[PDB]
């Protein structure tokens, strides 16, 4: 997490002190900041950045003692992040701020104020801090037999989800769609193939666009990347389907015998089931009549999964995104 | 997991008389790093387990040279070249290559000498147990070796199997012998009813089985 | 370098027990707790480990589920948490130290002793038992002190001021239905039997008693 | 062994400036200390031993190195690399069991094809550009790749047999005893037989057959070249 | 700047590191199997030679202490001493020019480009053995061309932007 904060330190030097009436009313000074002593405050979870400020601005200095001393600086903070309900979620990256070699007994932080100070924030538009409170904590390393205060703020960042909503989530259910589509589509068109093909094809390509965003970790699964890697696995489930069912389409008497069980099942008791009643007619052509059976045994196998998958699919998108809601 | 087998499960062997155990994996445990992570354990009785060797050859500081291991792949072997005393124990292989890391199944190393003729006893319950309404009834299989020994109650005649504890003292020290107490329980309806109770004993030093009855009827 | 675990404990069926392992003398945070069970009949299992500094535990396929891992980096701990406890869960639990791939688990703790049973803290039912009357005289008869009925252990069963240290034959205690039960004998001289005065002095540690009850002579 | 992979890499420190003849660096402790260690989420760390190297043949050099092995939590890849693997390598078979009647076979295959090697492409990506050793789901996605390849061709030569008349291609006696009698009884095919054309649409599905069976047991048996990696 | 060791007798030791970014002519005639002459050319900026001359340490670069990357191998390093002339200025400068032969080691290049174009260039004359009734050639001969141009496009992304190669 990249920042850009002032980090604004106050305390007391008993040696910069004077009497303003001496100096013709010299209240306060702007001297250079490299002059005086300074706490030095590190930045502990550090990664690619520096550890302690490094601009070095001027520090005000009054005439009892005080100090105090406001330079900028970038810090990238390291930050575990969670993309459970990415892109929904919201995150929470801390800072851990102390002093690196006066422990306790020598130098205590004291929370200047408990909320990070946002009267000059510059609305980045993608992120929305919900809070951002400073807490002061005290714990010991088996370094040094000191005590070592720190204050530590945590940055519950809430990111706004129409960027990402709109380029990933809603193409991913426009193709979605379509995945149960295949089942309807008739046999001799040709294109069954082409259509399932393509959708694998698309869904993959969206988990690894998806994948290029999300951290490489091993704890949490975004719900996104699940859901889309089920529908994968249901796609080629439907893929391997409708390669049987086309192989079943283009069967003859010259090429396959088909066992009376199959006759018995499939044209008495599982149409029936399904509220499609095959019209009573008579073909006087031996081969063209099984020919017909053949393609109709086609149609009963589609018109069972799609009814299968449209019940797996609508019962495993509300069983999968619905708790997560509520 | 890697399936991890010794071969003797005992390995009886004589003061000063060179032991060998074996060790063998159910697939290679050699790892990419040029160094096989095989190691030894050795657990005296009631002790938490001592480290003997580790990779195989390797000797943990402060052993007794006369330790040794060895082998490659799949075949492992510990050799002691003069045991004593201080050397009787359990020793468990390791590996420590593929995760998970698992034990051996163990070695129980003995020693063995001249064969010892069994001692039998059998006693009766007592009074107090024939107050709290109850029988126990127990014969002692004193100082005898090997382990092949065998124990049976014959009552009345018949033979009692039902209810029969069965308990036993691995190898002394003082005399590096076994021991064997197995026992039973009966009630007073059923203590008072047979005439006889005997409990015999098979070993190697005698074929022909050791009997030891007593007549409650006296 | 030095590993200390907590103490026995004995927890009824169906509970949880949770066993400290507390290591010092080195850096407690970058080496892993090995786990380890051993069952009283035989064979080493391992359990599972941890790394304190991290929070990473792995589990072997038989004991996850069982078997819980936390660790506590400020008191150099780290704990285990047995998960509903049953009776083939009661055994000698050792924490080691290791570090995969170098430094083997050179280091063990001195061993937690888990016991899972209904019953109650029965005190000892020792029934002395002497020499059946019909029973012949040799110059070498053994004696005996039957204890039962007791729970837990363990029962330092001895002789006068130890009168007797030596042919002593302390057989391991057994659960006859609910509570342990051992048996132990030795070895006098028929001659100085109806003159030495010896007694089986038995003791229960866990109960607070110390009876030494003695067998007359038949 | 990528996902399944653990890394052994070390930190060597030395003074740059002073030579062993002038200061001596020991170790305070053998391993690193990891009191205030923050888990990675991605790597899991196994061991950090630390040793003090000389070398017998300078007497002038001296450092400490400290070995990092870690390992890799492999559910993450696992889920986006290995299973989209398995599942589009599934498909390389169907194309066997696809009648040459629906005009479809290319289709399928080109798509596998496609599929796999946008695959190798990623993976190329991911792993270093380092030619010592060749991660084994690439080797299986490359293997994969010459099987779709020659089902490609198969498939075309399939396609050429199945689209034969009477009235273009002659059908030789030994076309016949071979393929509408032996090969078919050993496939448990047993032709009805109940027209020329239908005989060559028959050879051609007697082919395609015969590879269905081919592609089955080398896939089945390609489980040796991927169940060796977890 | 590291600190320099410095001798009783006037002598100076100075071994600092430096990661230097030079500039190389890149041959790709036979990639992946091309073999680099990477040079890197070292001399005084303003003392002629006159007042500072180089002198050859050793011919080869030292690699006692190289760390294989993995991906090239040096087949030679030999720094060659020069002395030329400059039309800035009227003195003689010399210089040292070392040149890095490294080979390409070519498993994984050849892996991820070579045996994919080898696969695709299997099929490109399998169209002609296509049935005219699978009304599937034009699908092929397009699948194939368009990979072809895709993997056309990969490699030009790796190699340079140089027209004499
Ligand atoms: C991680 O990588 C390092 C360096 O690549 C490996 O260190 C090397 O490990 C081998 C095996 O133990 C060492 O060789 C052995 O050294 C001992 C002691 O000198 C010697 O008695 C043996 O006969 C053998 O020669 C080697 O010296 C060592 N090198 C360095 C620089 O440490 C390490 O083993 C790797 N670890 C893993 C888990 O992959
Ligand atoms: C954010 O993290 C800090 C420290 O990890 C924790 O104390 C705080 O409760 C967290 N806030 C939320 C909203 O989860
Ligand atoms: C490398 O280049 C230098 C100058 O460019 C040349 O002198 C040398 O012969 C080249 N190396 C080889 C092996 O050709
Ligand atoms: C004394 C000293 O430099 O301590 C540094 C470590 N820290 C920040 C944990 C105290
Ligand atoms: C004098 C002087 O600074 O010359 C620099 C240019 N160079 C390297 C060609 C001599």
């Amino acid at each position: 997490m990249t920042t850009n904060v002032w980090v604004k330190q106050e305390w007391h030097d008993y040696k910069l002190r004077w009497d303003p009436a001496d100096y013709e009313n010299v209240t306060s000074i702007r001297i250079p900041s490299e002059l005086i002593w300074r706490p030095d405050i590190v930045l502990y979870n550090n990664a690619d950045g520096d550890f302690a400020v490094t601009h070095l601005t001027k520090a005000h200095l009054f005439h009892d003692g005080r100090v105090q001393w406001t330079p900028p600086a970038i810090y990238k903070s390291s930050c575990s992040i969670d993309v459970t309900f990415f892109p929904f979620d919201q995150q929470n990256c801390t800072m851990k701020f102390g002093s690196w070699t006066y422990d306790k007994a020598k130098i205590d932080l004291v929370n200047m104020h408990s909320r990070v100070d946002q009267l000059d924030f510059w609305e980045s538009g993608e992120w929305v801090i919900v809070d951002a409170v400073g807490t002061y904590n005290t714990r010991k390393y088996e370094c040094c037999a000191e005590i070592y205060p720190d204050i530590t703020y945590a940055f519950v960042i809430r990111r706004l989800p129409l960027f990402y909503t709109i380029n990933l989530i809603i193409p991913c259910l426009l193709i979605s769609c379509l995945t149960v589509l295949v089942f309807y589509l008739p046999s001799e068109c040709g294109e069954k193939i082409t259509l399932c093909i393509s959708v694998l094809l698309s869904l993959t390509v969206f988990l690894l666009l998806i994948t290029e965003i999300i951290p490489s970790t091993s704890l949490v699964i975004p719900l996104i990347g699940e859901y889309l890697l089920f529908t994968m696995i249901f796609v080629t489930l439907s893929i391997v389907i409708t390669v049987f069912v086309l192989n079943v389409h283009h069967r003859s008497p010259r090429t396959h015998t088909m066992p009376t069980w199959v006759r018995r099942v499939f044209l008495d008791i599982v149409p029936r089931l399904l509220l499609m009643k095959r019209p009573s007619v008579v073909d006087t052509d031996f081969e063209r009549s099984v020919k017909e059976d053949w393609k109709y045994v086609a149609m009963v196998i589609d018109r069972i999964f799609l009814w299968m998958f449209i019940i797996v699919c609508l019962l495993g998108t509300v069983g999968l995104f619905l708790p997560p809601w509520l | 997991d890697v399936l991890m087998t010794q071969t003797p499960l005992s390995l009886p062997v004589s003061l000063g008389d060179q032991a060998s155990i074996s060790c063998r994996s159910s697939q290679s445990i050699v790892h990419s790093n040029g160094n096989t992570y095989l190691e030894w354990y050795l657990q005296k009785p009631g002790q938490s387990p001592k480290l003997l060797i580790y990779k195989v050859s390797n000797r943990f500081s402060g052993v007794p040279d006369r330790f040794s291991g060895s082998g490659s792949g799949t075949d492992f072997t510990l050799k002691i070249s003069r045991v004593e005393a201080e050397d009787l124990g359990v020793y468990y292989c390791f590996q420590g290559s593929h995760v998970p890391w698992t034990f051996g199944g163990g070695t129980k190393l003995e020693i063995k000498r001249a064969d010892a003729a069994p001692t039998v006893s059998i006693f009766p319950p007592s009074s107090e147990q024939l107050t709290s309404g109850g029988a126990s009834v127990v014969c002692f299989l004193n100082n005898f070796y090997p382990k092949d020994i065998n124990v049976k109650w014959k009552i009345d005649g018949s033979e009692r199997q039902n209810g029969v504890l069965n308990s036993w003292t691995d190898q002394d020290s003082k005399d590096s012998t076994y021991s064997m107490s197995s026992t039973l329980t009966l009630t007073k309806d059923e203590y008072e009813r047979h005439n006889s109770y005997t409990c015999e004993a098979t070993h190697k030093t005698s074929t022909s089985p050791i009997v030891k009855s007593f007549n409650r009827n006296e | 370098v030095q590993l200390q675990q907590s103490g026995a404990e004995v927890m009824k069926p169906g509970a949880s027990v949770k066993i400290s392992c507390k290591g010092t003398g080195y850096t407690f945070s970058s080496y892993w707790i090995e786990w380890v069970k051993q069952r009283p009949g035989h064979g080493l299992e391992r359990i599972g480990e941890i790394l304190p500094g991290s929070g990473s535990t792995n589990y072997n396929e038989k004991f996850r589920g069982k078997a819980t891992f936390t660790a506590d980096k400020s008191s150099k701990t780290a704990y285990m948490q047995l998960s509903s406890l049953t009776s083939e869960d009661s055994a000698v639990y050792y924490c080691a130290r290791y570090l995969p791939y170098y430094y083997a688990m050179d280091y063990w703790g001195q061993g937690t002793s888990v016991t899972v049973s209904s019953a109650k803290t029965t005190p000892p039912s020792v029934y002395p038992l002497a020499p059946g009357s019909a029973a012949q005289t040799n110059s070498m008869v053994t004696l005996g002190c039957l204890v039962k009925g007791y729970f837990p252990e363990p029962v330092t069963v001895t002789w006068n001021s130890g009168s007797l240290s030596s042919g002593v034959h302390t057989f391991p205690a057994v659960l006859q239905s609910d509570l342990y039960t051992l048996s132990s004998s030795v070895t006098v001289p028929s001659s100085t039997w109806p003159s030495e005065t010896v007694t089986c002095n038995v003791a229960h540690p866990a109960s607070s008693t110390k009876v030494d009850k003695k067998i007359v002579p038949r | 062994h990528f996902p399944f992979d653990q890394q052994n890499c070390t930190m060597k420190f030395r003074s740059w400036t002073y030579d062993r003849t002038e200061i001596d660096l020991v170790l305070k402790s053998e391993v690193a200390s990891l009191d205030d260690f923050t888990p990675s989420g991605e790597w899991d760390i196994v061991a950090l031993p630390g040793r003090r190297n000389e070398n017998p043949d300078d007497s002038t050099y001296v450092d400490i190195t400290y070995d990092f092995i870690i390992r890799r939590k492999p559910l993450f890849y696992t889920i986006n690399l290995i299973i989209p693997c398995v599942l589009i390598t599934s498909l390389a078979i169907l194309v066997f069991y696809l009648p040459s009647d629906c005009g479809e076979k290319m289709t399928l295959c080109i798509s596998v094809l496609l599929a796999l090697t946008v695959f190798l492409l990623l993976i190329s990506k991911i792993v270093p550009p380092t030619s010592l050793d060749v991660p084994l789901v690439g080797k299986y996605l490359m293997f994969t790749m010459v099987l779709v390849t020659f089902s490609i061709v198969t498939s075309v030569c399939v396609l050429n047999v199945h689209h034969r008349s009477p009235t273009t291609h002659t059908m030789a006696p030994w076309v016949k005893v071979v393929f509408l009698e032996k090969l078919p009884a050993l496939l448990f095919m047993q032709q009805p037989r109940h027209s020329v054309s239908e005989d060559w649409k028959y050879v051609a599905m007697v082919i395609d057959r015969l590879f269905l069976w081919i592609f089955v047991f080398v896939c089945v048996f390609g489980t040796i070249g991927m169940f060796l990696q977890p």
